[PDB]
C-alpha cells in the first residue's frame, strides 16, 4: 500500500472474441416490448417480421409448434415467445376504392 | 351431370391456386421472402435479387 | 389522375387501394434466462498470476 | 359489395345507369344528388 | 478525404463498416468515380500521425 | 445381421409450422417406404455402422438395456464425438474430445480419458402395463450444423416375432443441439433387445396434416406409379 499509482495491482481481463465457422451460440440480450391485442401494428416474433393485427385464436398448437401458415402459405398464427399464448395474425384492414 | 359448370369453376380456382403458389417460388434468388433479402445482403446486391 | 384527362365520363372507376398503416411496433424475443457466467471472472475469490 | 359513402338509398326502383354491384345501381337524379337504388 | 487501406472498399455505393455509415456515405445511385492512391510517403510520420 | 421391412415408419416433421387439414409436399431426408433396414439382435450385436446422411434408430425392448448413441467420424483419439447417454437420472449429452474404447458398454465405462470439451446439454427431462413392450423410434440428422433428434414412444404388443409394426407414427423434434462435429459414423451401446437401423436419403413426401395439426399418413412418391399419380 505504500506504493503509489502505477505500482498498485490492476486486475486485467480480456473478452477475446473468436467468430469461428460454427453455429453462433453467444449473442447479446434482445429487448422485449409489450403486446397490443386489437391494433394493427408491426410484429417481430422471433424473426417473423410482418404487419397485421394480433388477436387471440382457438387453434390448438402442439408444444414444438411455433409458427403457423395458411392454405396459401401465409402466416396466420404465431406463438408468443415469453408467454405460451397462441395468437392469430390477421392482415391490416385493406381493400379497393372505386369512385 | 353439371360437369360443364364445374369446369369453369375449377379452372378459375386452379388459376388462383397457381398465383398464390408462384409467390413462394424462388425465381433465381436467395429466398422468396422479401424481408429476408433485405436482411442478409448489401443494398447494391439487394436490388439484384 | 388515374385516367389522364380533365373531363371524366359517367361510370365507376377503380382509382387506387385503401390500406391502413400500422401505428406502433412490437419486438418480442424469448425470456433471457441462461446468462453467461461473467460473475465468476469479475467477482472471483482468487485471481491468477 | 362494399360501403358506399356518398349516396343515399332510395326505395324507388329505376333503370340501371351506373352498375355498382349485387343488384345496386346509381344515378344522378333530382336538389341534385347521387342516389342509390 | 484520407482513410486507411482496408477501408477504401467502403467508398463504393452501398457498403457496411465504420466510415461508410458514420463518416462518409455515398448514395446507391452515385453516378461518379472514386479515385484513391497510397499516400504513405507524406501523410505518415514517426510514432504515427 | 438381418433384414426386415420398414412399411410406413420413419416420417418426421420437417419444419415447426402448424398446418390444418392441408397437404404440403416437402423435399427432405426421409426414410423410403418399404425399404430393407438392418436388424441386429443384441439379446451381442454392437457394430460400428456408418452414419451416411441421417439414420433411423428403433429399439423394441421391455427394459432399459438399449440406452446410448455414440457419434463421430474418427472416434478414437482425434476428432470430437457425441454421447447421448441416459442412466436413470437425466440426459448426459456432452460433445467432447476424449479417448474411446474398443467395446463400449455401461458405471460410465465408455470413456477412457476425457479432454477439453466444447459443449454439454445435460437436461433433466430424459428421452425415455405388463407384457406390452415399448417401441422407441429415433431419427438423427445434421444438415448445416444443428444435430436434430426426433423421437416417439408408443406401446406395442408382440404378435409376430420381433418385427416392426405397421402404422404411421409422427416423430416430434426433441432437441436442436448446436454442435460442430463432422459426424460420419455411428456406434450404439447397451447396459430381448432390438437394434434397428435405417439410412435416410433425399425423398419427396406428401404429408397430410389433421385438424389438430398432426401428420396422419404420407406418400413416398417413388415407391409405385400410384404414388407419383397422387
Amino acid at each position: 500500500p505504500t506504493y503509489g499509482v502505477g505500482h498498485q495491482p490492476y486486475r486485467v481481463v480480456v473478452l477475446s472474441f473468436e467468430l469461428l465457422h460454427a453455429p453462433a451460440t453467444v449473442c447479446g440480450p434482445k429487448k422485449s416490448t409489450n403486446l397490443v391485442k386489437n391494433k394493427c401494428v408491426n410484429f417481430n416474433f422471433n424473426g417473423l417480421k410482418g404487419t397485421g393485427v394480433l388477436t387471440e385464436s382457438n387453434k390448438k398448437f402442439l408444444p414444438f409448434q411455433q409458427f403457423g401458415r395458411d392454405i396459401a402459405d401465409t402466416t396466420d398464427a404465431v406463438r408468443d415467445p415469453q408467454t405460451l399464448e397462441i395468437l392469430d395474425i390477421t392482415p391490416c384492414s385493406f381493400g379497393g376504392v372505386s369512385v | 351431370a353439371l360437369g360443364k359448370l364445374q369446369d369453369v369453376v375449377n379452372h378459375n380456382a386452379q388459376a388462383l391456386n397457381t398465383l398464390v403458389k408462384q409467390l413462394s417460388s424462388k425465381f433465381g434468388a436467395i429466398s422468396s421472402v422479401l424481408n429476408d433479402i433485405f436482411s442478409r445482403l448489401d443494398p447494391p446486391e439487394a436490388e439484384v435479387q | 389522375c388515374t385516367l389522364k384527362s380533365f373531363t371524366v365520363e359517367k361510370g365507376i372507376y377503380q382509382t387506387s387501394n385503401f390500406r391502413v398503416q400500422p401505428t406502433e411496433s412490437i419486438v418480442r424475443f424469448p425470456n433471457i434466462t441462461n446468462l453467461c457466467p461473467f460473475d465468476e471472472v469479475f467477482n472471483a475469490t482468487r485471481f491468477a498470476s | 359489395a362494399g360501403c358506399l359513402i356518398g349516396a343515399e338509398y332510395v326505395n324507388n326502383s329505376y333503370e340501371c345507369d351506373i352498375p355498382i354491384g349485387a343488384g345496386i345501381c346509381a344515378s344522378y337524379q333530382t336538389s341534385q344528388s347521387i342516389i342509390a337504388y | 478525404f484520407v482513410i486507411r487501406g482496408d477501408e477504401v472498399r467502403q467508398i463504393a455505393p452501398g457498403q457496411t463498416g465504420n466510415i461508410a455509415d458514420y463518416n462518409y456515405k455515398l448514395p446507391d445511385d452515385f453516378t461518379g468515380c472514386v479515385i484513391a492512391w497510397n499516400s504513405n510517403k507524406l501523410d505518415s510520420k514517426v510514432s504515427g500521425n | 445381421p438381418a433384414y426386415t421391412n420398414s412399411f410406413t415408419r420413419g416420417v418426421y416433421y420437417p419444419d415447426k409450422v402448424f398446418r390444418s387439414s392441408v397437404l404440403h409436399s416437402t423435399q427432405d431426408l426421409f426414410l423410403p417406404f418399404f425399404s430393407n433396414v438392418t436388424w441386429f439382435h443384441v439379446i451381442f450385436d454392437n457394430p460400428v455402422l456408418p452414419f451416411n446422411d441421417g439414420v433411423y434408430f428403433a429399439s423394441i425392448e421391455k427394459s432399459n438395456i438399449i440406452r446410448g448413441w455414440i457419434f463421430g467420424t474418427t472416434l478414437d483419439s482425434k476428432t470430437q464425438s457425441l454421447l447421448i447417454v441416459n442412466n436413470a437420472t437425466n440426459v448426459v449429452i456432452k460433445v467432447c474430445e476424449f479417448q474411446f474404447c474398443n467395446d463400449p458398454f455401461l458405471e460410465f465405462r465408455v470413456y477412457s480419458s476425457a479432454n477439453n470439451c466444447t459443449f454439454e446439454y445435460v437436461s433433466q427431462p430424459f428421452l425415455m402395463q405388463g407384457n406390452f413392450k415399448n417401441l422407441r423410434e429415433f431419427v438423427f440428422k445434421n444438415i448445416d450444423g444443428y444435430f436434430k433428434i426426433y423421437s416417439k414412444h408408443t406401446p406395442i404388443i408382440v404378435r409376430e416375432p420381433e418385427d416392426l409394426p405397421q402404422g404411421f407414427s409422427a416423430l416430434e423434434p426433441l432437441v436442436d443441439l448446436p454442435i460442430g462435429i463432422n459426424i460420419t459414423r455411428f456406434q450404439t451401446l447397451l447396459a430381448a433387445a432390438a437394434y434397428y437401423v435405417g439410412y435416410l436419403q433425399p425423398r419427396t413426401f406428401l404429408l397430410k396434416y389433421n385438424e389438430n395439426g398432426t401428420i396422419t399418413d404420407a406418400v413416398d412418391c417413388a415407391l409405385d406409379p400410384l404414388s407419383e399419380t397422387k
